[PDB]
């Protein structure tokens, strides 16, 4: 009923941000929060959340490199970037993530999103997809 | 005689190619630092202005909280943009060159000049004064002269700088508050000076200390 | 030694005309970034201010204004994402779409196997090889009068080397682009190295990892 959902996030100012956003929807809920791909892995591994969230450039292990650890578990991972840096979209397919959207999205479409990927859909950013 | 000229071509090219391989290698360095930097704090903004408005009414002092920060945000990132420059000596007077110029051209008077004999190591001060006086002079010649040319020379020479403004039209004058005086005052004030010749036109000739 | 202490002063020499050509592009960046991000970024932090004033006064006008700074940020992460890609240069695999056009429009055979691609590669060196293998490829479409041109691009050891072949004839002397490229390519402590014999071939190679 209620979507559970981990962020990472590197950046302090956008993962509370994110956290705040995402907290004012009526059926979804941020149940943890972590700064980089480890964190991910560890949260999702053990806590098992409907979604996570899942910025790329993070230390130690990149949000890419925490999907790809995480591709056969059941939660379902949304990419968060603001450059579309090539390779990334590849690598994200590859990995089977649900959704690569980007950071400065409007909350109401991050949300749409959540809802989509919840459904079974994967929904990409046009502008991420490396030819237009 | 001429191989000799032909040869230099050939270094003066080489130089440049290298040049340009410099100039790009700072280019991608900035183009990954604005991704960073810039780039975050965009982000940033766009999602503290979105939740900003979420709360307008369910929580307003939090909504004042986070436009503070957009706020902060916004000014700092300009402020990243103007320390990308490495707070270079030079640039006042380098802005007010590009002013004279769209003014001259607006004004459909020819701008004779040349980019690179423009003084560096001058105070932000006396660059700043120097910026007014350019202005000024243009101003006049714009105004008054008449002219079809105007000509622009700026030369560092022993240990002043001094700056050049002559043009082809003719002088109109024979005061107290005006350009002129006003120009002479401000450069005398900061131990320079500023002379006229009005025979072939109008030509000014302002130094100051450096 | 003294080979030393002279090695050093030549180091520190070009560094100090580095330095200069460097500045002088970051002034011309400096100037553009603030004409187009200026007045935007400005408008931003007056237009939150003035919402902010006007949380309590006028919440509809607050709510105006806070959709007018969601939209202006946005569009101008836009032209930075434009920025940022142009600053970025050429990649070597927009580079290699390029070239098999123009073969084919020549009408010569253009041969090519992707075989140990270059895992990370600088942007730099990436932007001086693709320059490079446009160029390569030109001379070939220009001169030669091939019918077959091929292009490996391997990374082997620390060095990405690209070899660009021809069957059509050499048609300069014993001893521009040949020179330009040589250049390009020592400067990024690379080199440039052909063979004239059957047809021409052409070997650039530029460290990497
Ligand atoms: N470049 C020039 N060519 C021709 N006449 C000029 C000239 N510069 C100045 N003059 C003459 O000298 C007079 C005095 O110039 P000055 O700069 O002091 O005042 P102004 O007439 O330009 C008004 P203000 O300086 O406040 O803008 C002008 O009115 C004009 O007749
Ligand atoms: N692939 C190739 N096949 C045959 N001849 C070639 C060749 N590449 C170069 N050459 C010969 O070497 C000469 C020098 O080449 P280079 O690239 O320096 O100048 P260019 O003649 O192509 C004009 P630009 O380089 O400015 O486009 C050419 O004029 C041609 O005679
Ligand atoms: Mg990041
Ligand atoms: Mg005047
Ligand atoms: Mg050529």
């Amino acid at each position: 009923s209620m979507i559970s959902i981990f962020i990472a996030e590197d950046a302090q100012m956008l993962l509370g941000a994110l956290g705040s956003l995402l907290n004012l929807e009526d059926d979804m809920e941020v149940v943890g929060k972590g700064t980089t791909g480890q964190d991910a892995v560890d949260f999702v591994k053990k806590r098992q959340p409907d979604v996570c969230i899942m910025d790329i450039e993070m230390p130690g292990k990149t949000g890419l490199e925490a999907a790809e650890e995480l591709k056969d578990t059941g939660c379902k991972i949304i990419i968060l970037t603001t450059f579309a840096r090539p390779g990334y979209f590849q690598r994200a397919i590859k990995a089977g993530v649900k959704g690569y959207l980007l950071k400065d999205s409007p909350s109401e479409e991050l949300a749409n999103a959540i809802r989509s990927v919840m459904n079974g859909k994967r929904i990409y950013a046009p502008e991420l997809m490396e030819d237009l | 005689r001429k191989e000799r000229e032909r040869l230099e071509e050939k270094l003066e090219d080489a130089n440049e190619r290298i040049a340009e391989l410099v100039k790009l290698e700072e280019r991608q360095r900035i183009a990954r630092d604005l991704e960073d930097t810039l780039g975050q704090k965009l982000s940033l903004i766009g999602l503290k202005s979105d939740l900003a408005r979420k709360l307008i009414y369910k929580d307003p002092e939090q909504a004042a909280r986070e436009l503070k920060s957009v706020q902060q945000t916004a000014r700092t990132s300009l402020n990243e943009v103007r320390k990308i420059v490495s707070s270079m000596k030079g640039i006042r007077l380098k802005d007010e060159l590009i002013n004279i110029k769209q003014i001259l051209e607006a004004a459909d008077i020819m701008f004779i000049y040349e980019e690179e004999k423009w003084p560096e190591n001058i105070s932000l001060l006396n660059e700043n004064i120097l910026s007014m006086c350019l202005k000024e002079a243009v101003t006049n010649v714009v105004k008054h002269s008449q002219a079809k040319t105007c000509r622009v020379d700026i030369q560092q020479l022993w240990k002043e700088v001094v700056i050049t403004v002559s043009d082809d039209g003719t002088f109109k004058g024979e005061s107290k508050g005006h350009g002129l005086l006003g120009m002479r005052e401000r450069l005398e004030f900061a131990n320079g000076s500023l002379h006229i010749d009005t025979e072939n036109g109008t030509k000014l000739t302002m130094a100051i200390p450096n």
